[PDB]
């Protein structure tokens, strides 16, 4: 019974089965977006320089 | 985009037997599973020319499942999908929720996972259950609990059968309905009620069938689902998805209980002598002689309504027709909501299945509304549930299974609190 | 999968069970030899509940015959469908109790009941998922009442989580075959209220009344009475053997009809049961089945329910029927005669339909009502028990075997508080 | 290839062997005149294990009849399958011992044992790869026990590497034919513990009890009892004679059931055994064979194995069956009845499957349990032996023949130390 | 290029009787098999069933070696007493089989370690093969006894005494139990009452899937020397869990949509391993994936990515590239009377992990309990052994347990 209770509370704590992949894939996509944005900002600055 | 449909209990998988029948007869697939791209929402393709439905039938008693294994559609369903237990919950919510449920729902979960994994753009789930029984009530609520913790953001369309006010087959069903709603409240995102006496009256008066069995009931339920997924399956002049109903119809995260209706339910002879257009079916969708739940919205006030239109329907007259409804004064909308409608038109007419008693109609309307008349049914359930609970009748079966007196009182006051919630939003 | 092991005790149990196995085997298309000869594939799907395939189409019944005198055992093997029982299942004593509940429960039971238990164990473990046990016996005799009741108590402490049916005919003053009927009935009922899950009351008086008016038989031998009882037993467990639009299993019936753990005595009736002279003038619809079902002169007990109140009731329908009609008929009979029903329970009737009729009819039904009027039998029996026991009649045949006086006083108290407790919920 | 030479001693050995050669000759399809007449090819390629091709298709058995009285030889030669032996193999004394172990072991054996050894040697080297010898005798009689025991010792001196089976019956006090049973059985066991390779213990109580209860015979003569013992002996050497999915020869069974060199006394059982009236009321499955196998009331010894623990057990199956069912059944009985098995040995059950059933059956089984309940008989014998020997009853009939008092004390000593080692390993 | 197969014992040649049936039914590509075989056993009963069977003329008469009398579940008897007279005849034939060959990839041996012939003279054959050739690979697909399902009694004695030589003689050792295969046939093949024949049929499927790269041209071929590097990170750690997918019936196969992604998954769940052990307790050291039939490198590439990103199973900290793929074009063949349906594509996975460290530990107690009381030891000692080799084989498995625990960290 105690092990069953610990199982249920840990099961609720993981926040779902698919939760880990979504958070992992979301932060990875976020990495890509900042990289893309940084390139456009660099281009504007270098264009301003010329 | 894909949606998978799960069926729990005797009433659940019988409803599925009519739905998948209607589906293959609509998309031109023989019962064996081969054609002589819009089928992608429901059928996955083996790649060898065989189409398999996205569904799992499950229950606790092997009788109703194994006639399906040997009907005409023996070859349509994948064998693993048709789950079956060994012994029944026997109209006992606790027995389906703690004793026998705890062994069978984990098998259903690790099945439903690979149905979702085969899908790509999963729109949601949609569940079929009757709350009067023990399987559909007990492990149904248990399954919804574990579904909410697994996915959460995905829609769960609950098409439930509530017990009728006067026409009933079981005697402990008041207990089962109250305890089940206690969890169906905070898990199902959009829960549609389907009574049994209302469908009985429709087949008696509209279909003029004086001796209806369960077959005709399940037939017209599949018709409503088909009218509701045509917007997802086919292209129309103005379409909606299943995520649209989540926002456009439920004002508060605990008021999600919709009254369904469909029109025109007309026999083979009235259609020949009668006229079909958009205005009259827009009318016929609102009169209480065509509702699927024994309640009267004339006693209630509308929050928001939804209107599925099928067939040769242009958008100018659906607007003119809904305008005429608002200018009438028999039904009124809530003060907070100036606009209370969500309309939708799709090009494909409803197909007919041979052997059914639905005529080939040129056009049809499926209305799904939200109101406060639903508050009267829940209150009506509380009177006869509390009636017997004080003397502790039939409590010994549930408490012998492993429950106590605590969950009756705490579930009772939760649904009692819901009664006060419905009354305060109506003001 | 769902399985019923059958147990027949005493002479009453053996004839009832004999006509019962003929009726079921004929429904499943098995000939007296025991080989399959039916046509429909549906008849084969659900033979695991009552039979075991032996070899080459040979189906053996899952039954156990238990008695004390060999006259009943030889009468069983002589008649037709007598060659189908496994001869090892004829567990059997030799001496005889003879209408002495103490001899049936303390002397001869103590050496026969280990044997009958061992057979039951093999029959229970031979199958996979027990649904329950099914015991048919009487309450007047000795080898059925005392031994069978001891078997019930022993089994209930072995498998406590499985259902158990017992069909028992009870004595009445108008049909008084033995002299010590109350001394046997009162002690037997004391054990049944504390051990059995549910009981189905029967009597021979009502069966004679049914054979006079409804059947209009000329010579109602015991074969016809056993025929009625067999039709009832087949009708209640038809749901496990055949599919239907609304299936209702034994456990589903028990929890739906028993509101309190001590209120488990039912009166049973069966329809249609008509004479050959009027069977030609009849119609087969749902209302005609109901108004012959709920008639008081069709109950198989001498306990008129309108002298009490209905707690719950149940109807098991067989045949291709419309479920709307089934429910509206139960609604009509409950709304009109509202006084005969309990008030703090709405919709007192559980209903179910199965899609396989019995052979020879197009549509049939089976009624199981848990009324409170069953207390007429308890008072009716206890006064005869009191009338002898105040004066110590026939007592020494019970006392000199091991029983003392407080057994009778405890049995009196429990029967007396039971009829008192039925009266309070009334 | 592998060869089995047969040796029968005494009246018990001759009549047991007569029924044995009847059933083996029918299995290999040989007529009573000695010529092959079978149908399947399988019956030809493995008859050299039991027969020798003489001339013109004359297959004569590789057997040796041995006794001291001509009544048994003439009764053997009279009946069918009596004219298939070589008359030179009927080695035969003339005086007779008569239930005197000393006569059969020191006086009369001294002039016969030379002739038997001549015949068995010539009959042994006639074949190429000997597997072992197979002896059938008793432990109550004199010319069976004493001479057969002396022959066992001499054979183990010459061929010390070859196997040795001994089907020996032991006396029990409930069926006590002679008066000097303890004096013979005790001395006979003293030689069996050091000379035989394994001994399959038999008895008449269990045999008579088996034919009463399970077979339900009315008049169980020696023919039926000898028929049962022969069916056991055919089952134990079916692996050599027929191909199977898993083979187990004599040596293979010996190493898996004997954990210590002096612990080689087995109990035997044969299945299926059913009455003629109930042969068609049953299935033929592996679980059914297992329930009849592990029944304690089915051993062919009068020693209840549930009075002790099993050290090891063996099951030889014959028939088309699934090996998974074999292992699951053995594992199931190994887990549920955990106390009756030894703990510091997992897997106390060796199993094997042959593909050819005995003639007339579909699937059979032979059980050989090496249990520690066998020590009760040795105590059951030693208490009788001491009862006589405390007071020198009947002692002079043996003393004036050569045995001294130290021989009987030595026999008590070996019996007592043996029962202590069984008690030790329980 | 050719590879010859040796079969020892009752289990060995029955596995071969199914394996060679598949080879003849499957077939210049034949050159690697056409047979280059040897059956050998001490009991003549099973070999002479082949001599009279349907494949009478197929096998050259000398090939089928057969002794005079059985070792009788006795490792010492089949290794010291009776082996000594037959092993010399066997290997002095296998030599001329190799001289017939020119480009020998290796030998592959089939034996069950529970018995005496499969275990005893198995190790004896292996020891003279290792000193004679040394460099040439010898793949040993052995059958170890299951934990709870068992047919013999002294098999712990045999399994330990056989393993002590299986370490340093074979190059690549694949475990296979009977309970795990019984579970596979019960779960996936839904055969509730299986026999040895069905087990041997799907064992042949695994063997065929790992030699099809030599026989037929694929997109990415893999030889027997390739497994030698890509799966054994240490010279004494070569014990491989096996799996196969899709093991599926005739009707279910058509209903389901077999593809590359899901079968790469199905080949990784412990519900489909050929050895009764749970790799959730262990960490994968390396994996090897043989793909047969209709496979493009993209989806196999995509599938190994999803496995790596899952967290239900873990890898050792040492291998970021913990895989070895292999693709062959010809689909797997079917046998009439077989239960496996025809599939466009199949996957045979051979991994290496620390879950195997559990089976040895489980084995130790059963052997330990019996040995402490000296049960059955008198049979083996009188055969020619002593107490020395019992205790020393015991401590060899003790070292192996510490070895797996050390490498797994
Ligand atoms: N609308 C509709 N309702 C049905 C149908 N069949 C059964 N029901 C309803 O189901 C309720 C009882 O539940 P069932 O589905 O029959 O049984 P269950 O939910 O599986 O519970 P158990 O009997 O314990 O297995 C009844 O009150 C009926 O109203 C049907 O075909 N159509
Ligand atoms: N997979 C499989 N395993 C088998 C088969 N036959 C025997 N075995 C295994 O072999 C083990 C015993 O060894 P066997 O092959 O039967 O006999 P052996 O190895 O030749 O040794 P001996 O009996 O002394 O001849 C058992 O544990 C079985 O699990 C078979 O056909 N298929
Ligand atoms: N319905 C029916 N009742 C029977 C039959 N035979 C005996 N009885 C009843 O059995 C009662 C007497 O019980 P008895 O047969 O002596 O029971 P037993 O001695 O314990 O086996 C009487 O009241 C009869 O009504 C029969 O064939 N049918
Ligand atoms: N099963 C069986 N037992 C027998 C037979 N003949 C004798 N016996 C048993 O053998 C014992 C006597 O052995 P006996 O014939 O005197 O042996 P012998 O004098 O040395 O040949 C008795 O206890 C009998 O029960 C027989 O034909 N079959
Ligand atoms: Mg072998």
């Amino acid at each position: 019974s105690e092990m069953g209770s610990t199982l249920t509370t840990t099961r609720n704590n993981m926040g779902g089965i698919f939760s880990a992949k979504e958070q992992s894939t979301a932060v990875q996509k976020r990495i890509k977006l900042l990289e893309n944005r940084l390139e456009k900002a660099y281009v504007k600055y270098n264009q301003s320089i010329t | 985009r894909e949606v998978i449909s799960i069926h729990i209990g005797q009433a659940g998988i019988q409803v599925g037997n009519a739905c998948w029948e209607l589906y293959c007869l609509e998309h031109g697939i023989q019962p064996d599973g081969q054609m002589p791209d819009a089928f992608n929402t429901f059928f996955s393709e083996t790649g060898a020319g065989k189409h398999v439905p996205r569904c799992i039938f499950l229950d606790l008693e092997p009788t109703v499942v194994d006639e399906v294994r040997t009907g005409t559609y023996r070859q349509l369903f994948h064998p693993e999908q048709l789950i079956s237990g060994k012994e029944d919950a026997a109209n006992n919510f606790a027995r389906g929720h703690y004793t026998i449920g705890k062994e069978i729902v984990d098998l259903a979960l690790d099945r439903i996972r690979k149905l979702a994994d085969n899908c790509t753009g999963l729109q949601g789930f949609l569940v079929f259950n009757a709350v009067g029984g023990g399987t559909g009530s007990g492990l149904g609520s248990l399954l919804l609990e574990r579904l909410s913790v697994d996915y959460g953001k995905k829609s769960k369309l609950g098409f439930t059968v509530y017990p009728s006010p006067q026409v009933s087959t079981a005697v402990v069903e008041p207990y089962n309905s109250v305890l089940s709603t206690h969890s169906l409240l905070e898990h199902t995102d959009v829960a549609v009620m389907l009574d049994n006496e209302a469908i009985y009256d429709i087949c008696r008066r509209s279909l003029d069938i004086e001796r209806p069995t369960y077959t005709n009931l399940n037939r017209l339920i599949a018709q409503v689902i088909s009218s509701l997924t045509a917007s997802l399956r086919f292209d129309g002049a103005l379409n909606v998805d299943i995520t649209e109903f989540q926002t456009n119809l439920v004002p508060y995260p605990r008021i999600h209980f919709m009254l369904s209706s469909y029109a025109p339910i007309i026999s083979a002879e009235k259609a020949y002598h009668e006229q079909l257009s958009v205005a009259e079916i827009t009318n016929a969708a609102f009169e209480p002689a065509s509702m699927m739940v024994k309640c009267d919205p004339r006693h209630g006030k509308y929050m928001a309504c939804c209107l599925m239109y099928r067939g040769d329907v242009v958008p100018k007259d659906v607007n003119a027709s809904v305008a005429t409804i608002k200018t009438k004064r028999t039904i009124q909308f809530v003060d907070w909501c100036p606009t209370g409608f969500k309309c939708g038109i799709n090009y494909q007419p409803p197909t007919v299945v041979p052997g059914g008693d639905l005529a080939k109609v040129q056009r049809a309307v499926c209305m799904i509304s939200n109101s406060t008349a639903i508050g009267e049914i829940f209150s009506r359930l509380d009177h006869k549930f509390d009636l017997m609970y004080a003397k502790r009748a039939f409590v010994h079966w549930y408490v012998g299974e492993g429950m106590e007196e605590g969950e009756f009182s705490e579930a009772r006051e939760d649904l009692a609190a819901l009664e006060k919630d419905f009354e305060e939003v109506g003001a | 999968m769902r399985e019923i092991v059958h147990i027949q005790g005493g002479q009453c149990g053996n004839q009832i069970g004999a006509k019962f196995w003929e009726v079921v085997s004929d429904e499943h298309g098995i000939d007296p030899t025991g080989t399959y000869h039916g046509d429909s594939d549906l008849q084969l799907e659900r033979i695991n509940v009552y039979f075991n395939e032996a070899t080459g189409g040979r189906y053996v019944p899952r039954a156990i015959l238990m008695d004390l005198e060999p006259g009943t055992m030889d009468s069983v093997r002589s008649g037709p469908y007598g060659q189908i029982f496994r001869p090892d299942n004829f567990v059997f004593g030799q001496t005889g109790a003879g209408n002495n509940w103490a001899k049936g429960h303390y002397t001869e039971g103590a050496e026969l009941i280990d044997s009958v238990l061992d057979v039951v164990r093999k029959e229970a473990e031979s199958c996979d998922c027990l649904q329950g046990f099914q015991v048919c016996h009487s309450l007047g005799g000795g080898t059925g009442s005392g031994m069978g009741t001891l078997l019930i108590s022993k089994i209930r402490e072995e498998y406590p989580d499985r259902m158990m049916l017992t069909f028992s005919v009870v004595p009445s003053p108008k049909v008084s075959d033995t002299v010590v009927e109350p001394y046997n009935a009162t002690l037997s009922v004391h054990q049944l209220v504390e051990n059995a899950d549910e009981c189905m009351v029967l009597d021979n008086e009502a069966l004679y009344d049914i054979c006079f008016r409804t059947l209009k038989l000329t010579t109602p031998t015991f074969g016809d009475l056993n025929h009625l009882i067999s039709a009832v037993m087949s009708g209640i467990t038809c749901c496990l053997r055949f599919p239907g639009q609304l299936n209702a299993d034994l456990r589903k019936l028990a929890v739906n009809l028993i509101p309190f753990p001590r209120l488990h005595f039912f009166m049973v009736g069966f329809t249609p049961l008509t004479s050959r002279g009027s069977q030609q003038y009849r119609a087969l619809t749902v209302p005609e089945l109901t108004q012959q079902m709920w008639d008081a002169k069709n109950m198989m007990c001498a306990a008129d329910p309108r002298h009490g109140r209905y707690l719950t009731a149940s109807a098991l329908f067989r045949g291709r029927m419309s479920t709307k009609e089934v429910d509206e008929q139960m609604l009509n009979v409950q709304n009109k005669n509202s006084s005969y029903f309990v008030e703090w329970i709405p919709n007192n009737v559980k209903s179910s339909v199965c899609d396989i009729p019995p052979k020879g009819l197009k549509m049939s039904a089976t009624f199981i009502g848990n009324s409170t009027a069953i207390q007429e039998m308890f008072k009716r029996v206890s006064e005869q028990f009191t009338a002898m026991f105040r004066r110590k009649a026939f007592l020494h045949w019970y006392t000199g075997e091991g029983m003392d006086e407080m057994e009778f006083t405890e049995a009196e108290s429990n029967m007396n508080d039971l009829v008192s407790e039925y009266q309070q919920y009334q």
